[PDB]
Order: structure tokens, then sequence, then C-alpha cells
């Protein structure tokens, strides 16, 4: 539910 | 759990155009960047086009070959995405994958200019060189269609095991062809009746070919 | 223009421990995913931001992700792990996403099958519409590497012959077809036609006749 692409980087 | 359905994949002839459509479910679509990606005949993934969340400003991004060719968009009333392709090439053919992280099951989009064609079919029926060990191998050859996919059941789908349908071949003409074979008693094949049910959905037909001993 | 290097093969021994490499200059600003690609089957997600495992991945898959290598490391492996592995990352401005080339994990020491060889010749109904097709199917064999070889009596023929690519099966084996398209007329001028498959030293002729 929670692992989809959200646009995140380090 | 999640789920993601593309749809709208079909022939379409160079130059042409078609609009694919994807349906999420299971996660918080509105948050998602989501992707198209596509894989050509035995190659590997090639990524197509993205389009970040709403909120991040639904920022679209295409991959060289197919920027301004392509649209990708997104509808979050409905959790829906879209790819609009246009001025289709051959080198486009191939299964397109809407994804964020999980992947859909695809659809198939082949680019060329050779028609629909509904497959011929004609049975393999049973020998004595095709009765090893009390068995009996019995097919149909599904023969010259195109474009892919064909499926094939057997006795309208009563008989599932033993049933072994093959990879098409895609042949110098550039249609396919494929069997479809089905192991059984060897002593049913006289009391028996043995039908295989072909479905070719791009050319809206099935066909019911009976298989008889020779 | 951003590219993610992988190595095309990595072959590994049942039980034993195989690392997959992703080399790419933007992976210490961006994460890594990897996405497992069984054959005939859509990528499953192994991976998640470089070191996550999604829910219900096995606990021998674990990646991890320092500098510009991203590796996704499978313990004890098994048979049911062959498939092809991608890794995914953006770009260093996440404008664009990049694929990795795939990896083609194969699993040593799996036994050797023969393959099952059926040869039908042409049905009768297909004669009537003035076509022939040989039909030569090719089942359950590994490794995944056949040649076909058609025979007119004892003549080879390369005209009107289509052979599939083997692809591999549900048991992780192979399959393959070969066709042999002919004139009704050429059907009937022969004694008889071959299909002969060849398979790690052991070869396979069968026979069909146009008065049987």
């Amino acid at each position: 539910m929670d692992v989809f692409m959200k646009g995140l980087s380090k | 759990e999640v789920q993601l359905v593309e749809s709208g994949g079909g022939l379409v002839e160079p130059g042409g155009s078609l609009r694919l459509s994807c349906a999420v479910s299971g996660f918080d679509f509105e948050k998602a960047w989501m992707s198209w990606v596509r894989q050509a005949p035995g190659q590997g993934l090639q990524w197509v086009a993205r389009i970040k969340s709403t909120a991040d400003g639904g920022t679209t991004s295409y991959a060289a070959p197919v920027e301004g060719r392509f649209i990708i968009s997104r509808d979050d009333s409905r959790n829906m995405l879209y790819l609009q392709m246009n001025s289709l090439k051959t080198e486009d053919t191939a299964v397109y994958y809407c994804t964020s992280a999980h992947w859909g099951q695809g659809t198939l989009v082949t680019v060329s200019s050779a028609s629909t064609k509904g497959p011929s079919v004609f049975p393999l029926a049973p020998s004595s060189k095709s009765t090893s060990g009390g068995t009996a191998a019995l097919g149909c050859l599904v023969k010259d269609y195109f474009p892919e996919p064909v499926t094939v059941s057997w006795n309208s789908g009563a008989l599932t095991s033993g049933v072994h349908t093959f990879p098409a071949v895609l042949q110098s003409s550039g249609l396919y062809s494929l069997s479809s074979v089905v192991t059984v008693p060897s002593s049913s094949l006289g009391t028996q009746t043995y039908i295989c049910n072909v479905n070719h959905k791009p050319s809206n037909t099935k066909v019911d070919k009976r298989v008889e001993p020779k | 223009s951003y590219e993610l290097t992988q190595p095309p093969s990595v072959s590994v021994s049942p039980g034993q421990t195989a690392r997959i490499t992703c080399s790419g200059e933007a992976l210490p600003m961006q994460f890594a995913h990897w996405y497992q690609q069984r054959p005939g089957k859509a990528p499953v997600i192994v991976v998640y931001k470089d070191s996550e495992r999604p829910s219900g991945v096995p606990e021998r898959f674990s990646g991890s992700s320092s500098g510009t290598t991203a590796t996704l490391t499978i313990t004890g492996v098994q048979a049911e792990d062959e498939a092809d592995y991608y890794c995914q990352s953006p770009d260093s401005t996440n404008t664009y996403e990049v694929f990795g080339g795939g990896t083609k994990l194969t699993v040593l020491s799996q036994p050797k099958a023969a393959p099952s060889v059926t040869l039908f010749p042409p049905s009768s109904e297909e004669l009537q519409a003035n076509k022939a097709t040989l039909v030569c199917l090719i089942s359950d064999f590994y490794p995944g590497a056949v040649t076909v070889a058609w025979k007119a009596d004892s003549s080879p023929v390369k005209a009107g012959v289509e052979t599939t690519t083997p692809s591999k099966q549900s048991n992780n084996k192979y399959a393959a077809s070969s066709y042999l398209s002919l004139t009704p007329e050429q059907w009937k001028s022969h004694r008889s036609y071959s299909c002969q498959v060849t398979h790690e030293g052991s070869t396979v002729e069968k026979t069909v006749a146009p008065t049987e």
C-alpha cells in the first residue's frame, strides 16, 4: 500500500 | 493489495494513433508519480514517460524516442493514467506497462501496415505415432493470424489438464501460427469428443474445431 | 543520457549467494529500486528505495546502496530465482527515469532433460485448402538450446522452415516448435519428410509419409 513512487530523493 | 490494469493496446498502422488507459487501485494514487514503461519482444524494459503528482506540479517527462509524439496524462478523480500515442512507428511495437513500483499486466501495442487476419484452424489428429505409454497427443494448428494474441481452450474449458499451447511462431510473411496439444488417454479416443476452441479477439472470431482420430 | 550499468549475466549454484550490481552516477542522490521479471510475466518489485523489502518478498532478497553502486543480494539461491533482474533510478535532476540493462540469473547444475518430439503431418482439411504444414513440437528440455533440421527424403530442406526461439516453460524447462510449409504437391511427391531435433549430443528424428 505504501510502496509506490513519490518523487523522493536522498 | 495493489493492482494496475492497462487497456487500449492493439494493432495500429504506422502514422496512426492510440490511447492507452491504466486503472490503479490499492494505494494513494493522488500522491503517486506514475510512469509508462515498454518492452519490445525479447528486449529490456524501456521507460517511456512519467507524470508527477498534481501536488508536485504534475510535470510530464518523456523518453527521447517518443518526446513530442506521445502525451502522458492523469485523472485523479478516477485513478486513471493515460498515454496518448501519435505518429506511431514499427519500433514502438511493445508491451506497454503502467508502473509506480508496482506493475500492471501490460497491453500489447502492434505497429504494422499488415491488416488484421483471423486464423485458419486445422486439426492435428491423434495417430499411432503420437500414441505412447497409453496416452495420445492431439491438437489444433492455428495458422496465419494477425495480430497476436490467440488463446485456446479445449471442450469449452472442461478439459484443462494436460493442455500444452505453444508460443506462436512469427513467420517471414509477418503472420503468426501456433499449435495447442492435449494429451489424453488412448482408450478414450473412440468415445470422447475433443474440440479446440480458438479465440482471436482482434478479429472478433471464435472457431470450434472438432479433432477426430485419423 | 544517464545510464545504469548492470552485468548481462550472473550464474550461481543452488544455495550459494548471488550479487547483482547496478552502477550509476546519480545513485548517491537518488534511490534505486530492483525488479524481478519471470519468463512471460510482468516485473515485480523486490527492493524499494535502495534497501527496503516489499511485503511478501522473501527474506533472501535484499538490497543495499552506497556511492555509485546499488547491489541486490540473493542468498540461498533456488532454481525458482531464475529470472531477469532490473534496477531503476532517476537522473541526477530527477527529471527522467532510467532502467538498467537487465541481468539474467541462471542457476547451475539443473538436470538435463531430453526433449519430447511430436511431429504432425498435414491435416486432410489443410490439404483440401491447397496448403500443407508439417508441425514439429519440442517440449520439456533443458538446457534451452536445440537445433531443428528438416529433411525431404534424405535431402535437407531449408526453404519454408519456421522455428521458434526456445522459451522457458513453467518448470524452468524449455519448449520450441518448428513448421515446414509445403505445397500439397511437394507433400505427395516425396516418400517421407523428417524433423530431426538435436539436444546435448542426442538426436531424435521423427518421420511422416504422405501415404500413411
